[PDB]
């Protein structure tokens, strides 16, 4: 505890970077975030919206 | 461009379509800057 601030930067970095990865994951919308079941699932025009 | 094709096809003559003319015949590219125009001509041909 007495080290706090160096362990808290790696922390909000990790975590940061997690969040980051986490997001590929979200669909935003669209029918699913994996993006190849778009793709081999709509006909062209869907999938390019 | 003009042509003849039977009134179950019309659908196929548009951007991003897929099926027989669409495929094997007649394509309009994915950017068509344009205008489609057609009728039923069945007491003409």
């Amino acid at each position: 505890s007495a080290l706090g601030k160096l362990q808290d930067v790696v922390n909000q970095n990790a975590q940061a970077l997690n969040t980051l990865v986490k997001q590929l994951s979200s669909n935003f919308g669209a029918i699913s975030s994996v993006l190849n079941d778009i793709l081999s699932r709509l006909d062209k025009v869907e999938a390019e919206v | 461009d003009s042509f003849v094709i039977r009134g179950d096809e019309v659908r196929q003559i548009a951007p991003g379509q897929t099926g027989k003319i669409a495929d094997y015949n007649y394509k309009l590219p994915d950017d068509f800057t344009g205008c489609v125009i057609a009728w039923n001509s069945n007491n003409l041909d």
